[PDB]
């Protein structure tokens, strides 16, 4: 019949293809689907979603509750900072496990503007400032308010509002970081401070716990997908 | 913004084609691996299960992919001619086989594959062959329910999380060709390509290794690793 | 102030409606009046070393009103819910509750034998559940318990709680809101099934920061869980289903 | 002028298939050649190398065919049924196999081929995955800055000219056929061959061998040949 | 269906080919290019390039 | 000629497919159907008859 060439590439399978393929059970009359509430149209959809960070991993607090609020007292220095975490949302151990970096695990390269809200759990007569910083990398570490104050930062009052939003621009020098922790893709330092200690009066918890929800922008986006490092199977 | 979202749709998610069963089946004598069948998940592997638990109810095509290998064992120096598989479908209440010379095997309604060792492995395409308007990935119900008036409670006992005991029926794998002296013991690589895939209620990733076909663990359930509280 | 009314029922106070979708309908029988109550659960008391609590939805409204009988009489029903979890705390208690609404709320079991959990322990109804810091294994093998063992940090799914955002949340952060309100649709993978052995959806209120108040030894606050059944219509009316809870 | 300059465009100049490595892989008992991962990079061989070292910099959809060539080793008379070889894709992160029966065999998100011995020759084309708006075969300079507060002087100590220490990950090969006692090793080549290239900023090409993955050298400085000043 | 007939030079692979190849990472955002200077269209724009010559070549 | 590439799926025999096939006996001049009566379009035809059922099954 009709002259064909094998080209190199044939009788193989390549898990990553659209080849056609005979219907198994033909004519078959499938269930019409149903709006079902919560349709996702897109995996960056999930990361968009501000999901808690477990800030705190210390050997006991990790694996528990203690991991996802970190706890501020007036007490507490204020020369030390409150928290501290690389822009590594696939590898940083408190970003990599979280739905943004659960859905970056399964992605090599990503690209976008980060959302950390971070939410005041302590009680409505606590007021002070919290200054959060992202120092983009290429520098020492913001180990000092004095320092992270010269990169990006928003400072929080706890009294007016419980929960601010640190935007993290996209600034990078690669159109697309790397998803594992590597110096050259990394994406820069985030910090917290207290611009103001907090002030608590009489009969009022002086030590109280926060949360941080990280989250990806509309500009957001991911490619390479990959293989997650988190889940195992042993065989 | 600019940058596409191409790489992080559903259809392309699980664009990948995933093990999700490796079935042995043997061509010895009458001494039971004449033929095997597997009943069709994907909870038989963790990777892909993971990537569908990202999501509590989906609608997808499913793609299956046959990549037969075999090797000749307990024999150094064996032959065999080129082996034909059977992969035979045997849906909720086809008769199963009960031996590799067994009626069932002719496949009159069932669909069923005939692979010759060496080709192109084994492809074929599912439409959503789901009961309900989308697969349940979850499933916080039972089948039964213990009543009052039942004589004994194994009667509505049924597991928890579990829709249907035969959830979608297994896939039957023999070798056609007839029993030779020279065992040759080969491995069906079932892969998973789930296509025109929608997905709904999306959920976080199971974060702790898996424990059986539902939500249950055992041991295993730090994931997260030691961290300073400020270190970078 | 809201103050959202339906059938006869009033809950002054924000409300957050899940998956940005409204319980709305699909010959089903749809009580308007009998069924839209907000039927108020058992209160439980947020312990200073709480957990956590959870329900499943409708399995919590198996009892109160009218709902109960329509659904334990009908065969399949659907039903949209409003969780509204109140809880009264003053401007000097501090503490957070993620009230999270999970779909097909799977929850992990005690035993070694997988799904193992029975029917009575997995719908345990008003009184609902708690979570448990670590996960305790059953080691009664001659009476094996056969309940859930929710842990509070994996959610009793296997998943981390701090994605448990996922599902539709909203937090009760006791510095700015006291009570929160959830609107879910009916989320099934089929426009309307069995309700009496299937739960549509789970409430997991969890303590995301641990209360406290004046630096007190032991402090425990009321929390209140209203739920109310909306577009709630059944199917398939026959002779009333009496579940076996021991 | 009249003559065209077809055969000397970038697109032709790159045209041609190169093998960039060349993996063992064998099936042997567990006495560690079971599998193989090479890093994907061309710079193994010098022939693609000094053609891409020609420029600065590079965009190109490449084109990797593997050709994979068996033999029967440590036996005369040796016997074993057609060998599938699993080509998996680990881009920098994804879990890389400790063993052959690995989980990450099952390629849940990993793009993988399934060869089977004896077929065409496996071919996948590849985008530009390259995270810069071009690939970059010379960088002068590093990853990290040892700055005056750190710690001590490896915090900052990295290699000249390495942007990434996974560049685009492992290329894992493995033979999906059950270990036979009959040990076949085979040497799959993977030869490159650049598609839409578009290449900035030429450079001269290396005139003496090369001393690992830098422009670094060690011997062989003479490149050119004794010749007289006024001999034709 | 359609029949083929496989032609000599088939599951060959010819180094010099343009045959087209699946796409192992499908639906991949690329990284837009940007207008970097220097670009070469073709290997000869490097020979127009005046280039010293090594014109003595004694053995010192 | 043509360049193929055969795709994972060839060489094999899915019993519930629609490839064609050579016509074995081509030019064959076939018998024309004629209008007998009782023709079952859809198997469910078949199911729409009410057949007695086996209502009792006691061992004897
Ligand atoms: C050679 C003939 C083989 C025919 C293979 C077709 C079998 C169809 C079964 C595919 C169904 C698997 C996808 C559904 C997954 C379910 O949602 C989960 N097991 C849990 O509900
Ligand atoms: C079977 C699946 C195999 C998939 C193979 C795709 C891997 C993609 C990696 C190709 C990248 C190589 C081209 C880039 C070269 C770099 O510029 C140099 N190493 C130096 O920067």
């Amino acid at each position: 019949g009709l002259p064909v060439l094998n080209t190199p590439g044939s009788n193989q399978y390549l898990t990553s293809d659209n080849y056609q393929s005979p219907c198994a059970i033909p004519e078959f009359d499938v269930t019409p689907p149903i709006d079902i509430p919560g349709e996702v149209k897109n995996m960056m959809e999930l990361a968009e979603i501000d999901t808690m960070i477990p800030l705190n991993l210390e050997n006991t607090k990790r694996n528990t509750m203690d991991m996802y609020r970190v706890t501020l007292s007036d007490s507490a220095d204020l020369s030390q900072p409150i928290l501290c975490f690389s822009l590594s949302p696939a590898s940083d151990p408190r970003l990599s496990h979280t739905m943004l970096g659960e859905v970056l695990n399964y992605y090599t390269h990503w690209a976008g503007s980060l959302k950390f809200t971070f939410l005041f759990c302590g009680s409505m007569m606590a007021t002070g400032k919290i200054l959060v910083a992202y120092a983009p990398p290429g520098a020492q570490p913001p180990t000092s308010r004095k320092e992270a104050m010269l990169g990006t930062h928003v400072i929080w009052d706890l009294g007016l509002q419980s929960s601010c939003t640190m935007v993290v621009p996209w600034i990078s020098n690669v159109t697309y970081r790397q998803t594992t922790q590597d110096s050259f893709t990394e994406g820069g330092y985030i910090s917290m401070f207290y611009q103001t200690r907090i002030v608590v009066p009489l009969s009022t918890p002086k030590s109280m716990s926060m949360l941080g929800f990280v989250s990806a922008c509309n500009d957001f986006s991911v490619r390479l997908l990959r293989d997650t490092t988190h889940i195992s199977q042993s065989a | 913004q600019r940058r596409s979202r191409s790489e992080s749709t559903i259809e392309s998610f699980f664009a990948r084609g995933a093990c999700v069963a490796i079935i042995e089946v043997d061509n010895e004598e009458p001494t039971q691996k004449l033929f095997a069948m597997w009943r069709i998940t994907y909870k038989d592997t963790v990777q892909l299960r993971r990537k569908l638990e990202f999501f509590t109810y989906s609608r997808f095509d499913m793609e299956l992919t046959f990549v037969v290998t075999a090797n000749f064992t307990n024999t150094n120096n064996g032959h065999a001619l080129n082996q034909v598989y059977q992969i035979m479908y045997i849906p909720p209440g086809a008769p199963t086989p009960k031996s590799w010379d067994d009626y069932t095997w002719q496949t009159s309604s069932n669909p069923s594959i005939f692979y010759t060792y060496g080709a192109a492995p084994a492809r074929i395409s599912v439409p959503y062959v789901g009961l309900a308007n989308a697969y349940s990935h979850f499933y916080d119900g039972f089948a039964k329910v213990p009543l009052k008036t039942d004589a004994n409670d194994q009667i509505g006992d049924s597991l928890y999380s579990a829709m249907t005991v035969d959830d979608f029926g297994v896939l039957a794998i023999r070798v056609v060709n007839d029993h030779n002296p020279t065992k040759v013991t080969s491995k069906v690589r079932i892969y998973m390509k789930p296509k025109h895939v929608r997905v709904w209620c999306p959920r976080p990733p199971r974060a702790v290794p898996y424990y059986g076909p539902g939500v249950d663990y055992k041991d295993n359930l730090n994931p997260l690793s030691e961290k300073g509280l400020t270190t970078y | 102030v809201l103050q959202l009314t339906i059938g006869n029922s009033t809950i002054t106070t924000n409300s957050v409606v899940a998956y940005g979708r409204w319980p709305e309908f699909i010959q089903p029988t749809e009580p308007d009046v009998a069924t839209c109550r907000f039927y108020t659960l058992d209160t439980v008391m947020w312990g200073k070393e709480s957990k956590g609590w959870w329900w499943k939805l409708p399995d919590a409204l198996r009892d109160m009103g009218l709902f109960g009988q329509n659904m334990y009489y009908h065969y399949l029903g659907r039903s949209g819910y409003t969780v509204h979890v109140q809880c009264n705390a003053s401007k000097f208690h501090q503490g957070a509750l993620g009230v999270f609404a999970i779909p097909e709320y799977c929850l992990a079991g005690d035993s070694d034998k997988q799904r193992y959990t029975s029917y009575a322990n997995a719908n345990p109804g008003e009184k609902g559940g708690k979570f448990y810091s670590q996960f305790n294994r059953d080691t009664a093998v001659t009476s094996p318990k056969r309940e859930f063992c929710p842990v509070d940090y994996l959610l009793g799914c296997g998943v981390l709680l701090g994605n448990a955002f996922v599902y539709p949340h909203q937090i009760i952060n006791l510095r700015t809101n006291n009570s929160a309100t959830i609107v879910l649709p009916y989320v099934n993978a089929m426009a309307i099934d069995s309700m009496v052995k299937h739960n549509n959806w789970g409430i997991a209120i969890l303590p995301l920061s641990p209360l406290d108040f004046a630096q007190e030894s032991s402090v425990e606050i009321p929390i209140t869980v209203t739920i109310a059944p909306m577009c709630s219509e059944f199917n398939g009316l026959r002779n009333v289903t009496a579940p076996k809870f021991q």
